[PDB]
RNA sequence: UAACUUCGGGAUAAGGAUUGGCUCUAAGGGCUGGCAGCCGACUUAGAACUGGUGCGGACCAGGGGAAUCCGACUGUUUAAU
RNA sequence: GUUCCGAAGGGACGGGCGAUGGCCUCCGUUGCCCUCAGCCGAUCGAAAGGGAGUCGGGUUCAGAUCCCCGAAUCCGGAGUGGCGGAGAUGGGCGCCGCGAGGCGUCCAGUGCGGUAACGCGACCGAUCCCGGAGAAGCCGGCGGGAGCCCCGGGGAGAGUU
């Protein structure tokens, strides 16, 4: 069989220097040399595992040729916490600021009282 | 089917370390090993991530406890005591 | 006690306008052919009008002053219900339910919710659901 | 390089300021018009050959063509 | 009163009708037919407030069980577990009028 | 398949038999429409015959047992006695 | 000694003042003032760590992802933005018009679709804050995709006969 060889200066199987076999249009087989695996952003939350959806997993500085539509979501927190934790946070801000009222409410009445 | 008579998790130590070793290790081996239930969820997905640090699987909860155990009878002890304390500082 | 009626505040959950706060103005307890779940037609505002203060023109106070607002259908489960009560008076034959296989209808239904809901934040009431939610 | 599927845009970007000539590839079943634009290739593939011939007659004046075997 | 509640939901669940879960008690809060929700001690303070938010509105009487889940469905009569249920139809047992 | 044993080992303990070629048999599956058709891929077991008893035919490839002394073991050490 | 006993900043949105050029329009150069401003310490340290973006064919005697041909791509820049598209072009009332359509008043217009997860080619926004990617151990098992090997046939050319 055709048994091959590198294409640049180094000869050492780091990160940076990993390959994949291609068949040429002259009938051979060559290296190329691939792109790092990118990554999906992970949730602000701190709590879910999962990646984000609906945004690119690209290699950090491959962002900036994207578009912007191609890095979010039309929603709040759109791109940077996912839609679960999103609406717990809606919920909970809600809630607590109406048991805030309650307890308002309660300590003037209790001022009335007293 | 039953494999061995004695030797339980320390089977894999082989004839190696002593006998009374391989006993006072087998059971801080299953504590460590074991899987405790979640007193957040009621599931029993709490591991030992590293020593001292307890992880649950389904609430993604993470507690600080005991080396071996998920808990410790001192802990346990000194958070009584100190609920009584706290009850009598405010009468 | 069936809670869910016109006139309800209440908060989106989910999709675009998620944390919005809207009004009911029909409720369909019991879902129809097409939608199995039970769902509500709804009008919010979409961009609250900016804090307003003294010592500004007026100018600049009635461009701040200005409110955009969206209808759309929810589930109940993703509407989050509030107590308050907001009573605007929305026209039911340009606000209804079959304003969505028309975009003209839909342009004249937003601007219908949106020339009241001005008209009701400049009388100053309602100054909760006119202020937006800090989450 | 860019595949048009339209004529009357591939016609456009014929007349487009860019473009410094187009090439008429003739093979069988087939036939190819490859406008060089300044960025792409634009390629425009038709299976009729009089449709063919009346385009190539429709390509600007000014614009060198060249048919290539 | 454990053991009294414990007798009344066997009662209930073997006559009257109920829901068990979070994400059905809430649609049978909001279609106005729960007349009793139990909560365990240690579901999520979120959704309890919210399970008591939705009993404010709709009138609807709110009881903190005083055990966890695993066991408040081991009450239940259940081989897993609940944190949420809702009592629709007494039947014939005094869990309202208690 | 023993003594002994820290019950994990000792252990390939020790000791025996078989092994070629050729011709067969049985079992072990997919796809399509308890059946039918069309496709397969390697394995295991058994049998008959047969060779100047020869077969792991070259290559590869643990001698074993009974005890004593010391160090528990794996590991390291005076490059050039 | 490397943040430890330092008055350790020479930056900036904007506002004001002063001058200048360019059709003194509007901006730019600035000069002064007001306002805003944590950095962990200058600097060095990896041709195997981090680090955007180039591949195919041909070509020499000795050089090729470097030369030639052909296809790309990244970064930076651009007064007049070079053009196009988006923003964004609607509704009401009142006249004229048989109508089509047009004239006058008002008013809106920092984009839309989907129950939802999300989608559409754009889709304003500063000091400030928050988060992600960069950014990771060893071993085992299983699955998918390639390249190589293997099998059954078609060609084209060679070996044996
Ligand atoms: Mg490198
Ligand atoms: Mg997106
Ligand atoms: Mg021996
Ligand atoms: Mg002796
Ligand atoms: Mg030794
Ligand atoms: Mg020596
Ligand atoms: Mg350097
Ligand atoms: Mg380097
Ligand atoms: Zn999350
Ligand atoms: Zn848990």
């Amino acid at each position: 069989v055709q048994r091959l060889t590198y294409r640049r200066r180094l000869s050492y199987n780091t990160a940076s220097n990993k390959t994949r076999l291609s068949r040429t249009p002259g009938n051979r087989i060559v290296y190329l040399y691939t792109k790092k695996v990118g990554k999906a952003p992970k949730s602000a939350c701190g709590v879910c595992p999962g990646r984000l959806r609906g945004v690119r997993a690209v290699r950090p500085k491959v962002l900036m040729r994207l578009s912007k539509t191609k890095k979010h979501v039309s929603r709040a927190y759109g791109g940077s916490m996912c839609a679960k934790c999103v609406r717990d946070r809606i919920k909970r801000a809600f809630l607590i600021e109406e048991q805030k009222i309650v307890v308002k409410v309660l300590k003037a009445q209790a001022q009335s009282q007293k | 089917a039953k494999r061995t008579k004695k030797v339980g998790i320390v089977g894999k130590y082989g004839t190696r370390y002593g006998a009374s070793l391989r006993k006072m290790v087998k059971k801080i081996e299953i504590s460590q090993h074991a899987k405790y239930t979640c007193s957040f969820c009621g599931k029993t997905k709490m591991k030992r991530r590293a020593v001292g640090i307890w992880h649950c699987g389904s609430c993604m909860k993470t507690v600080a406890g005991g080396a071996w155990t998920y808990n410790t009878t001192s802990a346990v002890t000194v958070k009584s005591a100190i609920r009584r304390l706290k009850e009598l500082k405010d009468q | 006690g069936k809670f869910m009626k016109p006139g309800k505040v209440v908060l989106v959950l989910a999709g675009r306008y998620s944390g919005r706060k809207a009004v009911i103005v029909k409720n369909i307890d019991d879902g129809t052919s097409d939608r199995p779940y039970s769902h509500a037609l709804v009008a919010g505002i979409d961009r609250y009008p900016r804090k307003v203060t003294a010592a500004m023109g007026k100018k600049k106070i009635a461009k701040r002053s200005k409110i955009k607002s969206f209808v759309k259908v929810y589930n109940y489960n993703h509407l989050m219900p509030t107590r308050y009560s907001v009573d605007i008076p929305l026209d039911k034959t340009v606000v209804n339910k079959d304003v969505f296989r028309d975009p003209a209808l839909k342009r004249k239904a937003r601007r219908e919710a949106k020339v009241k809901f001005e008209e009701r934040y400049k009388t100053g009431k309602n100054k909760w659901f006119f202020q937006k939610l800090r989450f | 390089p860019r595949k048009i599927e339209e004529i009357k845009d591939f016609l456009l970007t014929a007349r487009r300021k860019d473009a410094k000539s187009v090439k008429i590839k003739k093979n069988k079943d087939n036939v190819k018009f490859k406008v060089r634009c300044s960025r792409y290739l634009y390629t425009l593939v038709i299976t009729d050959k009089e449709k063919a011939e009346k385009l190539k007659q429709s390509l600007p004046p000014g614009l060198a063509v060249k048919e290539l075997k | 009163s454990l053991e009294s509640i414990n007798s009344r939901l066997q009662l209930v669940m073997k006559s009257g009708k109920y829901v068990l879960g979070y994400k059905q008690s809430l649609k049978m809060i909001r279609q106005g037919k729960a007349k009793l929700v139990i909560l365990a001690n240690n579901c999520p303070a979120l959704r309890k407030s919210e399970i008591e938010y939705y009993a404010m509105l709709a009138k609807t009487g709110v009881h903190h069980y005083s055990g966890n889940n695993i066991e408040l469905g081991t009450a239940c009569g259940k081989y897993y577990r609940v944190c949420t249920l809702s009592i629709i139809d007494p039947g014939d047992s005094d869990i309202i009028r208690s």
